[PDB]
């Protein structure tokens, strides 16, 4: 019966051409299994200077296995990479690390941009017994209070990382709709391999985008496209204004070595507790401190450092695309416009303007890291006006 | 307020000095610092493993009810204390018969020992508890009648009467109805337990905001599986527009900044005659001209020789390879100006900043006269000389030298000069009586 | 273990070495790239494992001057690594003849280069954005050639001759921040005019920049600054320490503040001087674009 059931499940599987070539086109379905979603974007609208809210989930579902020793080590160990990933593209917002255990809610990283203190946190987040239940009410008490002193100028959006569980909270959460739909904040979850209808009403209710946790690879995919500034709903505001634009200080500029250290209680600046020799400038404290591309304490404007955050978005929206043709207008002399090379497996990849060919090296190296046709550069800034 | 300031010696280190060095008041003291944190830093007692408790701890109230003899008393809420947090005419029947079972301890024990198992008849408090949850489900009848739809209660009752019959549909049931009278008795008890259990967060949703609508039915209910509704509709050509403008500005000016707007066509006006290409002229000469001289390379064998300009290349290295008289040691007072000044005036300097951010903030909006508030118009007037004062006497301590303060103090002036700033640009807009 | 790639971008303008010889110089364009080329093999002295990429700025493109693309090398490639079976220029090598290979293709490139000055294309001038990439995808698939025990160390030279050209503003700067992202060295040397800009990319690499001496007199430092291995720089103390650099003006009139402010979500961030938005016709949401023009 099931002795020979448990291996006709082999029967099939292990067989295929025989005589000769065997063990082939098992290898070739496997390559015929990837290939799975690449963009689909090409919007418009909504996406500048988020304030995230990381919620997590520390339930007893994190005790399952399911992708790794630990579902937090599924969740933890990528999302400082999301979090690097995220200043990479995104440094003209900043992140709520706000932590849920045992059906509270604890804001553990306030929301800021400086790296080392989130990441150091996830690290501090290692060793968390997840013990007790899911209170999201809690969270978006944290999330309603904290946000409602941030200016209707701000990006409202908020990433819960749920594990799918019963979400044990009371005080008509489903009445935060409208108390969240009128506060103009967003709320996006995503479910730990499972699905609650209450939450997927609540993303559904909200214009935050809900998912399913499938595997490890497509947790990913899931960060990455939440990665982007989304548009989110209309009419959140227009401009943003008194971006200090700093200066760098060398401290060597006149007075050759007057002051043995820039931070002494008194000086302009010196915010956090550790010694400077003068590095930095904002214009209105006129705060001399650690430099950060941020904001501050004391003009409690923003300190823009424009070549870093002013010019991540300022491309990451006007792109354009290409396209696949498998024939042989063997262009070059069968080489790469970019790269210059040949292996012919029927993706000579073409502009869409400037028409030119490449290779998945070249539309890779395009498509993540440089953003835009380089065969634009010579098309465009010739004829351009 | 003085809790907040007893268990945090951070902030009542920053608080000392307002009283220690007479920065501000009390009242002062809360009446610009916190005003945001009394939602936010008061938002962790309130809560508490979820108030308004519903359905978050009732899942977990019948496993965690009983270790031991005495596994109780835990933290707070440890095992005891939302069971109270539910149950409010019920809580009334508790303290009704703690002076029956005398100790607490041992009302802990017996209140609970006999109404856990299956019924408590013993003690007229425990007979309250037990009477009233009837009538709770009574109480809770009557309020499951004011919904009445997608309720078959009214359904079923329609093919009953109408025959005079489902009693013996009720009365039909196999397997030996004769001699137990154990369970027949104890299950429906235990549907009744649960069933408590059950409204215990109906018992609860009512605390939560009071939860009420009660279900007119809706007569719509219009199964929508197709239609297409596809909630959220962007690119009505928003960044499209933007696009379109700004890289029209990009090109109109493109990088009219610092060094990248000046130099730029300063230069391209030093092209000169390129429309009349008589310098391109020359220039595509030249192009033919050394066209020849680089591919040669005899000319190109000795364009190296030249020591006469490696003496100089060798000289501005040697220059840059040591500059000199620049006070290497800039340090070794710098240990005796740390402790001193961030023993205070770190803290010191920070009440400031607590209270001058906002003293930025309301002349940020000052001049449309919306903000303007009596509480603000003299919280201009008030921490001015609360805090200009009161760094005096800070900077008159270390005066005591002179070499010693001069460096420092040129820097702690923007203090002086951000309160006189403001001061002075408050008078910029001059305000009316 | 490393290999030990370079990277070398040349500025040829050949409207300023036309105009380095109406100076009638005595420093041209032919004593210009004798000592870039043999920079060039200066990197292969070091170790037999060194790579050289070397791509100048033409008016109209970039051509590939090194390693090459045409039939001296279409069909060559170079000899170590994945053989042409091609005998004469696969025979002779060893320090000499490695550069008389690479010798010919640029001279003949340059001819190639120099004999368009058939410019009809309104001044096109110095197009360093679009020829960086250049390299940087061809490494990238170098990366791909060889990782197995090998760490790509590339290194990347500018060299700058002549002022920047009108390219666009977003697409200098981007790739410079891809190449913060790509972890390699960029060593700049000027010539004739500083670049604010192109010095910020320095910045951003933490590489070098460096106004010239004197155009005959590039011959020194060439050597001791532009040369390899970010080992050669982090022992070597020896840093043009300046960096001067003051920075962010603003684009509807013209400043340079220390104050700015968005116009839409666009991220156009503008001169005071500005009632309806240039960014586009969608208007301000009045709130807070006259908060700008209120204090
Ligand atoms: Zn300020
Ligand atoms: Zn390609
Ligand atoms: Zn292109
Ligand atoms: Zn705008």
């Amino acid at each position: 019966r099931w002795e020979g059931g448990y291996e006709r499940t082999w029967e099939i599987l292990k067989e295929d051409e025989s005589g000769s070539l065997k063990a082939t086109i098992e290898d070739i379905l496997f390559k015929a299994k990837r290939k799975r979603v690449f963009e689909h974007h090409g919007q418009v609208r909504l996406g500048m200077m988020r304030h995230l809210y990381v919620v997590v989930d520390g339930s007893r579902t994190m005790e399952d296995q399911d992708l790794k020793p630990n579902r937090l080590t599924c969740t933890l160990k990528l999302l400082e990479y999301f979090v690097e990933e995220y200043f990479d593209q995104n440094p003209i917002s900043q992140i709520g690390i706000i932590v849920t255990k045992s059906k509270r809610a604890e804001k553990l990283t306030e929301l800021s941009g400086n790296p080392r203190k989130h990441i150091t946190s996830l690290k501090k987040a290692v060793d968390m017994t997840c013990h007790g239940e899911p209170s999201l009410y809690n969270s978006l008490s944290i999330a309603m209070q904290t946000l409602k002193h941030m200016p209707g100028h701000t990006s409202r959006e908020v990433l819960i990382i749920f594990s799918s569980l019963t979400t044990c909270d009371p005080s008509n959460i489903y009445d935060l709709i409208k108390t969240l739909k009128a506060a103009k904040i967003r709320v996006s979850v995503i479910g730990l391999s499972a699905e609650v209808r209450v939450c997927t009403v609540l993303a559904r209710e909200t214009g935050g985008t809900y998912h399913v946790i499938l595997d490890e690879s497509h947790y990913k995919e899931l960060l990455t496209h939440h990665v982007s500034p989304p548009p989110a709903s209309s009419s959140s505001e227009c401009s943003l204004i008194r971006m200090g634009f700093p200066q760098h200080t060398i401290a060597s500029l006149s007075d050759q070595d007057a002051k043995p250290s820039f931070s002494m209680a008194h000086l302009d600046g010196n915010t956090e507790p550790g010694l400077t020799l003068g590095g930095y400038f904002c214009p209105q404290c006129r705060a001399k401190y650690c430099e950060l591309p941020v904001e501050c304490k004391i003009c409690g404007l923003t300190l823009v450092s424009a070549p870093h955050l002013a010019r991540s978005y300022h491309h990451l929206f006007p792109l354009d695309a290409f396209q696949e043709i498998p024939l042989e207008e063997y262009n070059g002399e069968r080489f790469c416009y970019g790269c210059q090379g040949e292996l012919k497996d029927q993706h000579v990849y073409v502009c869409a303007v400037c028409q030119n060919v490449f290779c998945v090296d070249c539309d890779v190296f395009v498509h993540d890291s440089l953003h835009c046709c380089p065969g634009c550069i010579h098309k465009i800034p010739a004829p351009s006006g | 307020k003085n809790r907040m300031l007893q268990e945090d010696p951070v902030l009542f280190q920053l608080y000392k000095d307002l009283v220690v060095s007479q920065v501000i008041s009390a009242e002062e003291f809360w009446a610009n610092r916190l005003n945001v944190n009394a939602t936010d830093s008061s938002s962790t007692s309130n809560h508490k493993q979820d108030v308004g408790i519903s359905a978050a701890f009732l899942a977990d109230v019948r496993p965690q009810t009983d270790g031991c003899n005495g596994l109780r008393y835990n933290l707070t809420s440890d095992i005891i204390e939302s069971i109270f947090r539910t149950y409010p005419a019920v809580k009334m029947k508790y303290a009704e018969n703690v002076p029956h079972n005398m100790t607490e301890k041992e009302f802990w024990t017996r209140f609970f020992q006999s109404h856990y198992f299956h019924r408590d008849r013993l003690n007229t408090g425990s007979k309250d508890l037990f009477a009233e949850c009837a009538k709770i489900d009574e109480k809770g009848l009557k309020t499951m009648v004011s919904l009445g739809v997608k309720n078959p209660l009214l359904d079923l009752t329609a093919l009953e009467d109408k025959p005079l019959d489902e009693g013996y549909g009720i009365s039909s049931v196999p397997s030996a109805s004769n001699s137990k009278s154990i369970k027949e008795n104890s299950n429906a008890a235990i549907i009744k337990r649960f069933n408590h259990h059950s409204a215990m967060v109906l018992a609860a949703g009512l605390r939560k905001q009071e939860a009420q609508n009660e279900q007119t039915s809706e007569p719509s209910n219009m199964d929508g599986n197709s239609g297409d509704a596809d909630c959220f509709q962007p690119a009505v050509k928003r960044a499209k527009l933007q696009e379109s403008i700004e890289y029209e500005d990009l090109g109109k000016n493109n990088s009219v900044k610092t060094i990248a707007l000046n130099l730029k066509k300063s230069d391209r006006y030093y092209h000169g005659p390129t429309p009349i290409q008589s310098l391109q002229y020359a220039t595509s000469q030249d192009i033919i001209n050394s066209f020849q001289s680089i591919r040669q390379e005899m000319e190109a064998y000795t364009p190296k020789l030249t020591q006469v300009l490696s003496s100089s290349a060798a000289s501005s290295t040697i220059t840059a390879l040591s500059p000199g008289g620049a006070l290497m040691q800039g340090g070794t007072q710098q240990a005796i100006n740390q402790m001193v000044p961030n023993d205070i005036q770190s803290e010191l300097k920070h009440l400031y900043v607590a209270v001058g951010e906002l003293l930025r903030h309301f002349w940020s909006c000052f001049p449309v006269n919306t903000p303007f508030l009596e509480e603000k118009v003299v919280k201009m007037k008030s921490n001015l000389e609360r805090f200009q004062v009161t760094k005096l006497c800070p900077f008159q301590e270390k005066i005591r030298r002179q070499y010693l303060s001069t460096n420092l103090v040129s820097h702690i002036e923007e203090m002086l000069q951000t309160a006189y700033n403001k001061l002075h640009t408050w008078q910029s807009r001059r305000l009316m009586k | 273990d490393e290999l030990n790639l370079l990277v070398i971008v040349v500025d040829a303008n050949p409207i300023w070495w036309g105009k380095q010889a109406l100076k009638e110089s005595q420093f041209t364009l032919s004593k210009c790239i004798d000592a870039v080329m043999v920079l060039g093999n200066s990197h292969l002295f070091m170790n037999r494992s060194n790579k050289l990429a070397v791509i100048a700025s033409h008016i109209q493109e970039s051509r590939f001057l090194y390693p090459g693309k045409n039939g001296r090398l279409g069909d060559f490639f170079g000899d170590p690594g994945n053989p042409p079976e091609f005998n004469p220029s696969g025979s002779k090598d060893g320090k000499y003849e490695l550069l008389t290979s690479a010798n010919e293709v640029i001279v003949e490139e340059i001819k190639d280069l120099m004999t368009k000055s058939d410019i009809k294309g309104q001044h096109t001038e110095t197009l360093l954005a679009g020829s960086l990439a250049k390299a940087l995808c061809y490494i990238h698939r170098m990366n791909k050639e060889v990782k197995d025990n090998q760490e790509m160390k590339s290194r990347i030279l500018v060299i700058k001759a002549a002022e920047d050209s009108a390219l666009q503003y977003m697409n200098f700067m981007n790739v410079i921040f891809a190449a913060q992202k790509q972890n390699i060295l960029i060593d700049a040397c000027v010539l004739d005019s500083d670049s604010g800009l192109l010095q910020q990319a320095c910045d951003i690499t933490g590489g070098l920049y460096l106004k010239v001496p004197q155009m005959p007199s590039l011959l020194q430092y060439l050597l001791w600054v532009f040369l390899p291995d970010q080992d050669q720089r982090s022992q070597l103390i020896l840093p043009p320490p300046v960096h001067v650099d003051y920075r962010a003006a603003c684009f509807c009139h013209r400043n340079l503040i220390e104050i700015g402010y968005v116009c839409s979500v666009c991220l156009s961030i503008f001169c005071n001087f500005s009632p309806i938005c240039t960014t586009c016709e969608t208007a301000f949401k009045i709130s807070l674009p006259p908060v700008l023009k209120a204090k």
